[PDB]
Order: C-alpha cells, then structure tokens, then sequence
C-alpha cells in the first residue's frame, strides 16, 4: 500500500514513459504483496485489455525499472513482473 | 430551369439547416442504447472479440469501424480485437451451424457486431444464436438491439456519431476517466 | 470516476449540439467549391471518367463514393463511369510517368478525384499533371482545389455532406432540374 | 489403417508422376489457342485494355493474372493495361446493357478476358457482345474460345502454364524476339 | 524474327517437357516436410487455427489456400479454422508485441502459416515467436521450416502441389484413411 | 417541330414511368435534318444522356416508332440519338 | 461394446450417406462410463471430428437415439460426443 | 537511313541506357526524315505499347541526347522528339 504508491513514482519519474501513458495505463495498476515476493512482483489491473496491453507494451520497462531499484522485492537482481485482473 | 449557382446556394443552406435541426435526434429518444454500449464495452474490456458484419449498403461503414478502432498510427492505444467478419471464411452462407461451431472453436470470446439489413437466413440464425451481439438493425430481430430508421436521409451521419459515441465511451472507461 | 450513465448522457448532448453548432460551416465559407462541382459535373456529363483515390485514413470514404454513385439497385439511374483508382494497377508507385501514359491510353477521358493526404511523390506528380482533377485536399497543391481541415473533429461528417452535395448537384443537372 | 509416413511417401510419387505423365497435354491437342493469343497479343500491342474476370473458384487466378502482368517491381517492363473487372463497378448484374455501354464509353479499347464458369446471365450477355474477348471457358459459349476440362485434377496447374505461355508470347513479340 | 506460330510450337514442347522433367523434385528431396505436415495436421485436428500470411508476390496463393481449404460448396467437409492474417488488423507493423499479445488473446490456439519472403521485422518477430508455425520460406529463419527456391521458374507449380499434398494429407488423416 | 408529339407516344407508353419520361425523354429533341424515313435522329443535351437513353430505351424508341405513323414510312425505323453542338 | 449397433441404425438411416458414415460416424465410439439413460456419450479421435460431427449430426443422433430402444430409457435422450484422452 | 543507324549508336553508347533496354526498346525505333526537321525528330515504333512506353520512359533521354548532339536535326538547341506507330 506504501510500496504501491511508490513503484508508481519510479514509473512516473521514468524517461521512456509519458504523462498520458502513466495516466491512462500505469495509474490503474495495483500492487499484490500476497503473491509478490521477491523474484517477482504482482500487480492487478482492473480488466483484461489493461492487463494485456500494459504487459505487452511496458512489461519490460517494469521488469527493468524494478531490477534497477530497491523496493521490498528483494535480491532478485532481475525481478520478474506479473500483472493480472482483479477478482 | 433554375441556375446551378443559385441552386447550389439554396441547397447548401437547407442541407446544413436540416442537419442542425436533427442534431438532437440521439438524445431526444435516448435508449437502452447506453446499456448495449455498457455490455459491449464490458465484453471488450474482458478480452472478448468483435466480429463485425454489415449489409451490402454499409461496407464503407464496416471499413470505417475497422480503421477507426485500429488506426494506422495506433500511438499508445491498445490493438483492439476487431474482426472484419464479412470478409471471413466463417461468414455463414449454407450452414450457420458450422459457421457457428467453428467460430466458437477458433475464438476465445467472440461477439457479433452487425449493422444494417440481415440479408440472409445464415446470418439471421447466428445473430439469433447465444453468442453475444451488438445489433445495429433496421428491424428488431431481438430485444437488445439498437433500432435505426433505414430510409432516413441522415442515416449515414448517425452511424459516425454512434460509432464515435461508442469509441469514446469505450476509451473513457478503459482509461478510467469514467466509471462503468 | 463519474458514472458512465450520467457520462454518456452529457456526452450525447454536447455531441449533437456541437454538430448543430457547426451545421453552417459549408455555407459559411462557400469558396470556389461551386465551380469545381460545375466543372466536374460538366466533365462527367461529357462522358469523362472518375478515377477515385484516397489517403489510407479515408478508404471508408472511397468505398462510400463508389457505392453511392453506383448503388446496388441502380433503379433508373445511369451507370456512372467511376473507378476505384486506389485498387488499380495504374496507381503510381515507382514511375508516375508510366502510370500517366497508360492511364491516358486506357481511358477516353479520365479525371482524378482525390481525397485527403497525398501520401507519395508518385500521386503528387499525377495530381499535378494536366489530366482534369477534383481535389479534396488538406493542403493546396493547386488552386482549383477544395480545402479541408485535416484535424477537424467533424471532418468525417463533412465528407458525406460534400459528397451528398456533389451527388445531388450532378443529378439535378443531368435530369435538367437545374441549369449549369 | 496405413501409416501416414508411408502414406505421404507413396502419395508424393504418384503426384509427381501423374504430373510428368500429363506434361504434354497442351501440345498434344494444340489448338486454335495460338491464334487467340495472337489476336489478344495484337489487341494489347495496339493499346487496347484487358478487363479480367473469373468464376468464384478462380479468384486466386485473377489475382495471379493481375500481379504477374504488372509485378510489384516492373523493372523495365511496360505498365500493361490490365483491369480487375470482377471488382469493378461495371461488372454486369442487373443490366448488362448499361454495363456494356458505360464500359464502351470509359475505355478506349477494352477486351474481356474471362476464365471459368459464366455464373450469371449478365456476364454471359457481355461475353457474347461484340467487344473483343479472350475466353478461357468450360463450355464453348462461342467459336473463338479456349476450352478447359473443369473437373481435371490438374486444372490449377494448366492455368499457370497457359498464363505463362501467354505472358511469354506477348513479351517475345513486344520485344521483337518473335514475328507475329 | 522467327515466326510466332513456329515459335509458340517449340515453346509449348519445352514447357511441358521441363515440367515432366522436374516432376520428381519433391520426392527427390523429401526433407522433414512430412513431420511439419504431421504437426500442422495434429495442430488443426486439435482444433487450433491457421493464420495465413504471404509475401506480396504470393497473394494469389494466400487466396488459393483460403478458397481450397474452405471451398464455396463445402459439401460434407468441415468448416476449417483458416484466417487470412494478411488482411487482419493484427498483422504486425509497428509493434509485433501487441500483434502477438492480442492474437494470443483472441484465438484459442493459433498457428502461423507463412509463405514466402518475410518482408518486415514485425512479421519476422512473430514467426520467431513461440506460437506454432508452418513456415514455407525462402531462407531458413528456423529449423522446422520448408525451404523453397525463390527464383525457380517452377515455383508457382510447386506451391499448388505442396498445398495439394497438404490438403490430401490432412483429410486422409481426419477421415481415418491413414494413421498419423 | 410539331413533329415532337413523338414525346406523347412515349409518355403515353406502358413501359415508361412518369419520372423516366421527365428525367430522360423530355430532354430529347428531334432532328429533321438528318433523319431519313428509315431513321429518326434526336439530340440529347449531353453525352451521359445520349448514352443512357440509348442504352435503356433505344429499343423502346425503335419499337414505338416502327409501330406508328413523318419521314419514317419504314416498317422498322432505326433511332439514333446524339449530343447537340 | 456390443452396444455399438448404434452405428448400424446410423448406417441404415436415410439422411446419412455412405461416405458420411465412413468419413465421420465409423470413427465414433461409445462411452458406457458416463452415458446415463438420458444421455449417450461417444468419443471421437480428435477435436475437429468431435466438433463437426456434433455440429452436423448431433440432432440426427439425438433423433435416431430417442426413436429407438440400453441405458437410454428416455423419451428424448441427449447425445454428447468428446475427444479421447 | 544513315542518320537512323547513328541516332541508335548515341543511345547505345549512353550511360543511363542498358543493353537490354536498347535491345528490347530502342532498336525497334526508326527514323522519319519526312516529318522530321529540325526542331523535332520523328521516329516510328512498330506498335502502340512501344510508342507509348518508349515515349513515357525515354522521351526525355531522347530529347536530351538529341539536343546535346549534331545530327541533321539542326539548330534546335532543344530538339523535340515525337515517336509514332507505323501505318
Ligand atoms: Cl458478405
Ligand atoms: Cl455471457
Ligand atoms: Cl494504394
Ligand atoms: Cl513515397
Ligand atoms: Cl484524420
Ligand atoms: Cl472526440
Ligand atoms: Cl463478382
Ligand atoms: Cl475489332
Ligand atoms: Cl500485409
Ligand atoms: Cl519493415
Ligand atoms: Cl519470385
Ligand atoms: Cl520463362
Ligand atoms: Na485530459
Ligand atoms: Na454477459
Ligand atoms: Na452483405
Ligand atoms: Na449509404
Ligand atoms: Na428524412
Ligand atoms: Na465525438
Ligand atoms: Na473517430
Ligand atoms: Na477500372
Ligand atoms: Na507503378
Ligand atoms: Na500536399
Ligand atoms: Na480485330
Ligand atoms: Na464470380
Ligand atoms: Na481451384
Ligand atoms: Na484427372
Ligand atoms: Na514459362
Ligand atoms: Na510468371
Ligand atoms: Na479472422
Ligand atoms: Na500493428
Ligand atoms: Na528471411
Ligand atoms: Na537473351
């Protein structure tokens, strides 16, 4: 819930992601500490198209961004990202 | 007779006027059309697919739908799961049952989006099937459809408007600008 | 984060209003659009032909042109000499000069009716040729052209209107209801 | 049953054999087919045009004709005056007379090149017209045609061969390598 | 400067001969072509789908594939799950990753059947993906591929043959006349 | 010019509707120069009209003409329509 | 297994040709596990067969079955065909 | 008849024209001294497609080549080329 908040700031603060991209896509993403830890990060997206589009166009950006930072998503000198739909 | 240059002038004014005059058509009369869009939107946001067909007078509109949902330059848009089902091998001719079975087998979650006259019994049969639809019809084949005056001189304009309404609605909800 | 059902309502009203609001656009600018139609009409009534092309965002409109000039059920209308020149073998790619020579040799009296962006030097070169044209452009390649705001939210509607204006104008004169 | 891998092996041999076996078909039987090609060639070299149509089983061949006469990379070849007449607005449906009049009016020197079943009375009527033709038929509509076994398992191969024969013949004479 | 009629005669004989001469080609090289067919067949018999694409010189062959797998008169044949993926919205241009994700989401079990030159990085990238393929290529992108001489004068004939081999093989196993 | 009663036979004919007469036939006009007891010549204002009329009604006109009585004392009078100048 | 005489009723039926029986029906096989006096279960070797058969003959099979007498003492027995393993 | 012969050599001998191009096209061209002279050169081509293709793809090359040389096609510091069909 705190990690959530802040994963997003690393993303917002990233070069290859525009403000509209963050707004339309990334803001809707949400963190999954159940399931997460620590060679993977799990996020929820509200729906399937978001889960899919995000994963297709930014999954590597997220893997990247994550591996290159501390978080609470540990060691994982190469943390994997998995985003899903909610219920 | 009347001079062309004076003619064209009068004509141009009535044209534009008649347009303004009818501008409200869609709100006046607002329908169940919202819920169709709602469900279709949900459908699409759930990953389902859109098999688009059109009567032979509305090919131009099928084309329009295809290129406006997935424009040459996508920019940051999704690639939307949209099928020109008119041109497909599964488009029902003799045996909608096979069309229908194959369709159900190939796709994960198809929906029929048909527009205009239902010109054969094959297509009627499928649009009456239980696969999800989005019917823009001239005659209410089924409870959940969007009814359209066939012989309306402004038919062509209202298809754009409706599509535009649909495109906006879908992206307004995909992008969380609006709550469905 | 506003309700979809309230959203769609507001949206529907602005949409229709904006439309009414702009309804006059065409009369409120009546450029030399009339004379182009005049000449094009004369062209056609003299037996000449119409080679229609469109930028890749306007295929739907090429389609529209083709099916509205020559509808499935002609009734008592002429068969109008209209060619989908986009899909033709002569559509210029590498060597407009050949396109142009072969075009001049095949047809008795061609005219280019192009709509939208001129997306290659091949097509630019031909539309600048001396073969008669009917240019619906976003940028004035030539003086006898009809200029169109590319990024207009109502572009799509104005294409129908103009076409409709054109179709009416041509048949009003072919049928001697009007004097050109 | 029989093993697929042994099956495919046997099958592959008969296939190739049957092919070799029938290789001579065209020479054995050589026809009037030469004179048709002759006249068609003359037609084309005189600047006339080729309106190509095909039965619904041979679209692939119409396509083949179009792309092989005018390949993406023309190199130094002519741009040949070839029309996909199947896809055209003038393709006869109800009223071949209008199709025919308009056709005669648009083009300088058309010729019909049809291949396969004559599937409507509209097309029959035009192919029986006096406009020059190049008939590749399953049934002799007319004295001057090229007859083809419809149900021949090697039909598809012979269309290529014939086309290839036609393409070669035309360029061998256009390029003065051969005297027609 | 040799007579056309004598010319065409000689030509007809070499043509047919050369054909007979090469008839064995396929058996005279029986690469792993059999196992590809095997797997593709298994793929299809398991309900998977076939997304067909072709280089711009082989549209006619894509067409051929589509109409021969699902002929106008199916008779008692299945409706086979075949997609013209060239004409599809998902055909990769800028961003194969989206093409690929959306494709995987729409279809239950797609397979790429590509024929000819890989003309963009978008398509290369997908054919190198892990989605099942059926590669008829001019250059071995991958090991499970069927290799084809691009500049072969008989290329066009061998596509039919191979297809025909494929169609037969698939129905021989679907119908339990052969054991795969 | 009085000879244009040709139009009334046409108007008065079954196989021709009021709009067809209006849109097409009314625009037709007679050509007593040329026009020779075995043919009738008409002018149409423009090419499309000359062509469409000819294509869809030429036989109707031949017919109608042959089946009626000036300068067409032929059993089978031919019709030729043209453009004006 | 003796219960496969199902195939002979099918073979023996009007609306089914010899090639149709051969290409399709012969490949069908009965499933006495599952299959419950109101349904009959069959196996087909693969998916396309399971689907095509079901699509084009499922009603024929329901029919044929309901109109005949084992473990289908129903007025209206349903048919369900499937793939094997 | 002599001029004919030699117009062709200037063409053969020209950079922007290949051997096959000369063979397939230019060789079939023939000179027209009736009609020719001297601000224009007239050539015959056996048929219409040749007359048209040549004119479309090489007309400028011929104008060029001609203007830049003496011939018997005189002054014409800019000689025009017109090719036609034969009878
Ligand atoms: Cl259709
Ligand atoms: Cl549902
Ligand atoms: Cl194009
Ligand atoms: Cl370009
Ligand atoms: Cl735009
Ligand atoms: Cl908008
Ligand atoms: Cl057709
Ligand atoms: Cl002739
Ligand atoms: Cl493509
Ligand atoms: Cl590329
Ligand atoms: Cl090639
Ligand atoms: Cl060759
Ligand atoms: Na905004
Ligand atoms: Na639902
Ligand atoms: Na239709
Ligand atoms: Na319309
Ligand atoms: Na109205
Ligand atoms: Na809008
Ligand atoms: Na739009
Ligand atoms: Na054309
Ligand atoms: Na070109
Ligand atoms: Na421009
Ligand atoms: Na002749
Ligand atoms: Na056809
Ligand atoms: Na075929
Ligand atoms: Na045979
Ligand atoms: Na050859
Ligand atoms: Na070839
Ligand atoms: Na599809
Ligand atoms: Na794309
Ligand atoms: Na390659
Ligand atoms: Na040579």
């Amino acid at each position: 819930n705190n990690i959530e908040k802040e994963i997003l700031a690393l993303v917002k603060q990233n070069p290859k992601v525009s403000l509209i991209e963050y707004e339309n896509y990334f803001s809707q993403l949400k963190y999954n500490p159940n399931a997460s830890k620590s060679d993977i990060a799990f996020f929820y997206a509200p729906n399937q198209v978001l889960c899919t589009t995000i994963t297709a166009k930014y999954g590597a950006l997220l893997k990247e961004i994550l591996s290159q930072n501390k978080v609470g998503m540990h060691l994982a000198h190469s943390v994997d990202v998995r985003i899903e739909v909610a219920p | 007779m009347k001079n062309f240059y004076d003619w064209i002038k009068e004509f141009i004014r009535d044209q534009g006027e008649f347009i303004a005059q009818q501008s409200g058509w869609l709100e006046l009369e607002r329908s169940s059309y919202a819920k169709l869009i709602a469900q279709t939107i949900s459908h699409v946001l759930n990953g389902g697919s859109l098999l688009v067909s059109a009567d032979s007078s509305r090919h131009w509109f099928l084309n329009y739908i295809l290129s406006n949902l997935n424009p040459k330059d996508l920019k940051e848009r999704p690639l939307l799961s949209v099928i020109d089902f008119n041109a497909s091998s599964f488009y029902p001719k003799n045996d909608a049952n096979l069309s229908l079975a194959t369709i159900e087998m190939t796709y994960q979650n198809p929906m029929f989006w048909h527009v205009g006259k239902i010109e054969n019994e094959g297509l009627k049969t499928i649009l009456l099937s239980k696969i999800p639809s989005f019917l823009w019809l001239f005659e209410e084949l089924k409870e959940d459809c969007l009814l359209l005056k066939e012989h309306d001189s402004l038919l062509d304009y209202k298809l754009l408007q409706l599509f535009k309404l649909f495109e906006n609605a879908l992206f307004s909800v995909l992008y969380n600008k609006v709550t469905l």
